[PDB]
């Protein structure tokens, strides 16, 4: 977890959904 | 606050003795050995220390004044990459600003969005997790749609618990505030307990999806031990469950799996430590579907690289690994033969490591390459021609986001200054018209073209190049005089990627500092050896490259004499308390050491500890102690050295390093250097973290503006 914590995650969150 | 007024810390007389293979026994007296419990005399003395180092942080006028700026400059819409499903519909996720778990979204229209129009005019809520508990104690951490599109996977964890439970709802089912009010919540009754550290993974004919579990457990039962991978079928409970692999012989060993896009394939991964090196054995799928007594051929057997499936076209299989390729390649296995046949398909470049391969439209494959800690795109044919470097001019992270059988891919790019850009590929558009840009992320108060990264190289004390980013406001000159805030994290093959803060960018703003990010050894950003570089033995490299990046900075004028900050998390967290400790002093003007390892002797003791000895040694054998020992930051805290103001921070929850190491470490500060000029501070969140849990987004801009303040008025810096 590189800036897990420290940045919103939203932008690469649906990347791998399906 | 005034030196030497720190809370009273009993020392017990306890003293472990370990085997030196250089010097024999050696006792180590380990007097705070009573702050790896809980027990009323740890909370009295934790809410002592957090009472303490609130007081001094409530002496600084200007936190204040930061969490208005930060929490501004994080109220801006943010989405993801949208995924079409196979009911024809598309779904992504969607945060109006400030909202703590973001939203995801389904297509109004069985149409790609005109995003232009806004979320809420092309889309509705499918799946809100806000609305798992009312109070926000449970989020959603991990989710999967069935390849049919029919059910949505998701993964709960609530606070204070350790494992996470897999739900299943049908797509036409939405879990909203207004579902919610209006009638029961609509998921299935199936309820998959115990799951956690693996990823979810369907089955092609959408019957069911491969999960690891663990033994069910009581609350006064006796780690984390015998994983199993299990198969669940959707619309049954979980004791109906298949298991598809377990080790009693290797208790520790971990899984994972993948599942082929033509339904021939079943693939188990497994996993012995943190090193990236697995097993890969493989099955074949029938009409009888996933069943126990699963025959595995062990493809890979022997631990010694990491393997990865890409895809396969009948019997040959396309696998990105590391074998014999410290910079990443991709292979092709062909299953056809008895003894299978192993081939380049896309050779292994010396000086750039591939970071990603997926598959694309049936046959084209899109690679992510990392040159210099910084990504490039390019598609790839069937016959493994490089065809065309995409994004050719963007500089920094990306992802890509697509699913094979589908004729479009999608790029997530991001960087210092590039907040947030989704990139299409259509390959039914004519040849000059297949790239586009579907939306880019638009901040709030910032402008992104105010600040510069760039990339400059120092040399570690053994001579080795090592490069570093530096972002600036542009109105910020390299003359000697700004603040610097060094990060790291320097272990686990982890890439220091770039990355989009607008927290960052508003502190660097305001106070014309810059913010440096060295690529230090311990990570992946130049391959395998880049890790091996930093790692048991060479461990103190890691240490030596993250201290000469901050004498770097000051020795050539990028940052003030004193005013280098250095700040990092977990494995990062333990790169902060070891480099204070071992740098000369005045190296550093100020250290926020986030949730670390610092009990190098007893780390593998506790909980999650076991899987680190493939990064730091195992203590209990006498030649690692030997260069274990030397680094362990709580057993080289010295009295004759000014040490910067510290604020060290502290998360309790589920897979976390226990706090003990950090409570040891400041205790021993305290011990050992009670009238240091500077404040040595530890200040502790004591709500259970779930897996996955982070802290609710009006709490993460408190905590910010709680560090970056401490941070600013250590390094003597002024709001202008």
């Amino acid at each position: 977890p590189w800036t897990a914590e420290h940045v919103d995650q939203t932008l690469a969150s649906g990347n791998d959904i399906c | 606050w005034a030196p030497g007024n720190y809370p009273s810390t009993r020392r017990s007389d306890h003293v472990d003795t370990y085997q030196s293979a250089s010097k024999g026994e050696v006792p180590v007296p380990d007097p705070y050995q009573w702050l790896e419990e809980s027990t009323d005399e740890v909370d009295k003395w934790t809410t002592a220390q957090a009472d303490l180092a609130q007081s001094y942080l409530d002496q600084n006028a200007d936190i204040q004044k930061l969490a208005e700026k930060f929490r501004a400059s994080r109220n801006y819409a943010k989405f993801s990459a949208p995924t079409l499903l196979d009911d024809g519909h598309w779904y992504w996720f969607y945060n109006r600003g400030l909202q703590s778990q973001s939203v995801l979204y389904r297509s109004k229209e069985p149409a790609l969005p005109d995003f232009s129009k806004g979320d809420d005019n092309v889309g509705d809520v499918f799946f809100d997790p806000n609305v798992l508990a009312a109070d926000g104690s449970a989020g959603m951490v991990l989710c999967k749609f069935s390849p049919d599109g029919k059910f949505f996977a998701y993964a709960v964890s609530h606070l204070g618990g350790d494992y996470s439970t897999i739900y299943v709802r049908s797509t036409s089912s939405p879990l909203s505030q207004a579902s919610v009010a209006q009638g029961v919540d609509g998921r299935l009754s199936d309820e998959v307990k115990w799951f956690k550290f693996s990823t979810i993974i369907w089955t092609k004919d959408s019957k069911g999806f491969l999960y690891q579990r663990y033994p069910a457990r009581e609350r006064h039962e006796g780690s984390d031990r015998n994983a199993m991978m299990c198969y669940h079928k959707v619309g049954t409970t979980q004791e109906e469950d298949i298991i598809v692999y377990q080790d009693n012989e290797h208790p520790e060993w971990i899984y994972g799996a993948d599942t082929s896009e033509d339904g021939k394939y079943l693939y188990l991964y497994q996993f012995k430590d943190t090193s990236k090196k697995n097993l890969l054995w493989v099955a074949e799928l029938d009409e009888d579907g996933v069943k126990s007594g699963i025959h595995w051929r062990k493809v890979v057997n022997e631990y010694a690289a990491d393997y990865n499936i890409i895809t396969n076209h009948g019997s040959l299989v396309y696998i990105k690994t590391n074998l014999n390729a410290p910079q990443y390649k991709v292979i092709t296995i062909d299953l056809s033969k008895d003894e299978p046949e192993i081939r380049d398909f896309i050779p292994e470049e010396k000086d750039a490591k591939l970071a990603q391969v997926n598959c694309a439209n049936e046959e084209y494959f899109v690679a992510i390459y990392k040159r210099n800690v910084k990504d490039e795109i390019y598609l790839y044919s069937k016959a493994g021609v490089q065809l065309t470097r995409l994004a050719p001019d963007f500089v920094g992270a990306a992802s890509i986001a697509n699913r094979q059988k589908q004729t479009h891919f999608f790029l997530t790019l991001s960087g210092f200054n590039t907040p947030g850009t989704i990139a299409r590929y259509d390959f039914t558009a004519p040849e000059t018209q297949r790239f586009s840009i579907l939306r880019t992320t638009k901040v709030n108060e910032l402008d992104p073209d105010d600040f510069e990264s760039t990339q400059v190289w120092y040399e570690s004390k053994d001579g080795t190049k090592i490069p570093m980013f530096i972002v600036r406001h542009k109105s910020t000159k390299f003359d000697g005089t700004a603040a610097a805030i060094q990060y790291g994290y320097g272990g686990f093959a982890t890439s220091a990627d770039p990355f989009f803060s607008p927290i960052i960018l508003t502190f660097l703003q305001t106070y014309g500092a810059i913010f440096a990010v060295p690529s230090i050894r311990g990570g992946g950003e130049f391959g395998e050896e880049w890790h091996k570089g930093g790692r048991r033995e060479t461990k103190v490299n890691t240490f030596d490259d993250f201290i000469a990046a901050a004498q770097f900075l000051v020795k050539n004028k990028y940052a003030a004499p004193g005013k280098v900050a250095i700040n990092g998390a977990s494995n990062g967290g333990l790169l902060v308390m070891g480099s204070i400790v071992r740098a000369p002093e005045g190296t550093f003007g100020a250290a926020v050491p986030e949730g670390g390892v610092a009990d190098l002797l007893k780390f593998h003791k506790f909980t999650g500890g076991q899987a680190w000895i493939s990064e730091y040694g195992n203590p209990s054998i006498p030649e690692e102690f030997d260069y274990i020992y030397p680094l362990s930051p709580v057993h080289n805290v010295r009295t004759d050295k000014v040490m910067p103001a510290t604020l060290i921070t502290v998360n309790i929850g589920a897979g976390r390093v226990v706090p003990m190491h950090s409570f040891k470490f400041i205790a021993t500060l305290q011990h050992n250097v009670p009238q240091n000029p500077h404040p040595l501070l530890i200040k502790i969140d004591k709500s259970w973290l779930g897996h996955g849990m982070g802290k609710p987004t009006d709490k993460n801009v408190k905590d910010a503006a709680d560090k970056w303040g401490f941070i600013a008025r250590a390094l003597g810096l002024e709001l202008k």
